[PDB]
């Protein structure tokens, strides 16, 4: 968030941390993160010191650069996790494995607080609401739903009849009014909040979209596909 | 007309029998443009057998030049691709450098544009006016009572064909000596070399009789028809050496 | 401004560096090794070295390239092949000591059934079809020994073939193309890799020169 | 290679009949006749080695 550290994934369990502002050098490494058995999928920076990694052995634990070892360990999914999602208040994060379910995890105590289920197939990416009351989740079952933390259930469902593929990534708007979900049809679909209507239709992607990013202001949205085309939509 | 029948038959066989991998090994657009060049070399005599009609002289010269150049360029790019693909696979993984059929058509059209620029420079330096009556070779003493009707674009066309044939038969034979480094089923090295040697020997045996006919009196009709016959038989032997494996595998199936 | 003007030169330099790196990486064939559990994963990389994935490099006849071993990884195949989309050559090292061991406590069948299931899942895949899978036969001496001591048709009642060294080493090839559905755009190469001599690498290295041209011709479109 | 070079020689000698049948009623007859005969025998002697000893030179250049 401060633009000081940067870290990449990798299948060889080498989560090398890098920094931008360095004296007498462009990019260098100081600490080496290791000790994972499963492949790393995604990484999120909670703050400038503590980071969290998503491995392929159901270990979405939190790490630190100073001590070089994990502080807390999160476990309870029958399958490996491949996606993470942080919260704006920097107090907890939701994680959902391939078990068609998502669980919330606290940074202080480090254990699942609530479990949400209802997806027909495994999920690929999860996103959190900017306010913090709920969170959306996309799966390969061509359906979308937002699980509520207080109601302990989903409000509405986004079904699809002419869609056979699934969703590879999901994201919210600046405040969470507009929904964004990338499909396997080399495009994306913009869904409403409660009306469940495809207001915005995307196109122009030559290959399959992998992940999209929405800015904090919600002005423009950048999408990333396999054709090495980073197109920004506004 | 026999060559027209043969080229129509092979074109029909190509457009009807194309699912087999033997015809797909060679360039589809490449084979099409080579057949078009052979058809143009055939129709040269069809459109030349008429009156001189100096505009028709320009048309015939441009047509024969374009046909020869496009056939030689198709064969050259074929052999060059066959030779270059081995080095590209040995030194690189995927290095597309003017290998796509669109790029092959583009480089063929570039060679045709070079030929057009050359013939345009030739027309700029030589207007090639209508010269049908030739009284220098016609002797009025024995009362021949005959008039020549042959066009006056023979010397320049002959020398340009000779130069282009020499250059292409050099570059293509070097490419053919280059290509036979790895064995494959689409190895057009020995038949292509034999066709090049046949064309070279045809030109080397055509130049002396052509010079002797040009030196002879009242022989303005023989040089043009023997040049036509030479070009037509060269195109015919090229088509034959190109389509022999095709018809062989067609009969084998 | 001065910074905005120097940014153009910096972008030009970094793009030239990226293009140079891409050109250097475009001449290195990427091999993807995989196999069963302890199916000669370390004895194959310890051959050309003298003359959690693993990264290895070895240059032969002026041809440098990198090779990726899958190593030890217990994950699914739905999210693991997405990273390996576009590999030109996948080398499978089948095990010859899995048909004799008893059924595992966790697996429904023996290790040979798991091996053929992994081969079917890595071959009959809809993601990569234009690529190619080569097969390496390792540990042949002990295989011949155990097949001369114990028969092979006792576990395979599908055929009634003899029990020799050549017939057994020749029948295991035709039994792999029956499970493939797409054959017009897929091929399987099988070679013999002895464990007693080191001069066998050049017997299969040139085999790579056979497959790479294939994907090179994939850029031609004439097939 | 023997059959190949013999086929080339046969094509060469087949191309020698029209050049001698077409040339008629010319004051430059004997000059071009002996010239084409000399170049024909020269090329026939040359292709006997250019198409048979090229692989010989190649296998010499190997080792």
């Amino acid at each position: 968030p401060s633009g000081n550290y940067v870290a990449c994934g990798g299948l060889d369990n080498i989560c090398s941390i890098y920094n931008l502002k360095t004296r007498e050098g462009n990019v260098r490494v100081s600490r080496e993160l290791a000790g994972h058995t499963g492949y790393l999928s995604c990484c999120r920076f909670l703050d400038d010191n503590q980071i969290v990694t998503s491995s392929g052995d159901t270990t979405c634990a939190l790490w630190d650069i100073e001590t070089g070892q994990q502080t807390t360990t999160f476990t309870g999914h029958t399958g490996d996790v491949m996606s993470l999602s942080l919260a704006p208040d920097t107090r907890l994060f939701v994680s959902g494995a391939c078990d068609a379910s998502a669980k919330l995890w606290d940074v202080r105590e480090g254990m699942c607080r609530q479990t949400f289920t209802g997806h027909e197939s495994d999920i690929n990416a999860i996103c959190f609401f900017p306010n913090g009351n709920a969170f959306a989740t996309g799966s390969d079952d061509a359906t979308c739903r937002l699980f509520d933390l207080r109601a302990d259930q989903e409000l509405m469902t986004y079904s699809h009849d002419n869609i056979i593929c699934g969703i590879t990534s999901v994201s919210f708007s600046k405040s969470g009014r507009l929904l964004l979900a990338g499909y396997d049809d080399f495009n994306c679909n913009v869904w409403d909040a409660l009306k469940a209507d495809r207001a915005g239709v995307l196109a122009g992607h030559d290959n399959r979209v992998s992940c999209l990013g929405v800015t904090d202001d919600g002005m423009a949205v950048a999408t990333g596909s396999w054709d090495s085309f980073l197109k920004i939509w506004n | 007309v026999v060559g027209i029948a043969a080229t129509l038959f092979v074109v029909i066989t190509f457009v009807r029998y194309n699912d087999t991998p033997i015809v797909k090994a060679s360039g589809r657009e490449l084979s099409y443009v080579l057949l078009a060049g052979i058809f143009l070399c055939y129709a040269t005599t069809f459109l030349m057998i008429a009156e001189p009609d100096l505009g028709t002289c320009s048309l015939r010269r441009i047509f024969l030049g374009l046909g020869m150049s496009i056939s030689y360029a198709a064969l050259l790019t074929k052999t060059n691709r066959i030779y270059r693909i081995f080095e590209q696979g040995k030194r690189s993984v995927s290095a597309p450098r003017f290998i796509s059929p669109a790029s092959q058509l583009a480089i063929t059209f570039s060679l045709i544009s070079l030929q057009l620029l050359g013939i345009c420079v030739w027309f700029v330096v030589d207007p090639s006016h209508s010269v049908v009556d030739f009284q220098d070779q016609r002797t009025l003493d024995p009362r021949f009572a005959r008039g020549v009707l042959k066009c006056d674009i023979s010397d320049l066309s002959l020398i340009c064909l000779l130069g282009y044939s020499m250059l292409l038969m050099v570059t293509c034979t070097v490419y053919a000596i280059k290509t036979r480094g790895v064995p494959e089923t689409f190895n057009e090295a020995k038949p292509i070399g034999f066709t090049m040697y046949t064309t070279c020997i045809v030109w080397l045996a055509f130049i002396p009789i052509f010079f002797g006919t040009s030196q002879s009196a009242d022989k303005l009709y023989i040089q043009t028809t023997t040049l036509t016959v030479s070009v037509s038989l060269s195109a015919s032997v090229s088509l034959g050496m190109l389509y022999m494996p095709k018809v062989y595998i067609i009969l084998f199936h | 401004s001065a910074e905005d003007k120097a940014a153009v030169e910096r972008s030009k330099m970094i793009d030239r560096n990226l293009r140079e790196d891409g050109e250097k990486a475009a001449k290195e064939v990427k091999l993807l090794l995989l196999g069963a559990g302890e199916s000669g994963k370390n004895t194959i990389v310890k051959q050309m070295k003298i003359i959690g994935i693993v990264e290895t490099h070895f240059t032969d006849k002026d041809l440098y390239f990198k090779m990726f071993d899958v190593g030890a990884q217990r994950s699914e195949r739905k999210k693991w092949i997405h990273c390996f989309e576009g590999v030109t050559a996948i080398i499978f090292c089948v095990a010859l000591s899995d048909y004799d061991l008893v059924l595992a406590e966790d697996e429904e069948m023996n290790r040979m059934h798991a091996s053929m299931k992994l081969f079917d899942s890595i071959c009959n895949n809809k993601w990569f079809t234009e690529t190619s899978i080569i097969l390496f036969l390792n540990k042949k001496d002990l295989f011949e020994e155990k097949i001369k001591r114990s028969p092979l048709t006792i576990c395979y009642p599908e055929y009634t073939g003899s029990n020799t060294y050549e017939e057994a080493a020749a029948y295991i090839q035709c039994q792999f193309e029956d499970l493939n559905r797409r054959k017009d755009t897929k091929e399987i190469y099988t070679h013999f890799t002895c464990s007693t001599d080191t001069k066998n690498v050049q017997f299969v290295f040139d085999a790579v020169t056979d497959v790479i041209i294939k994907n090179n011709l994939k850029e031609c479109g004439l097939y």
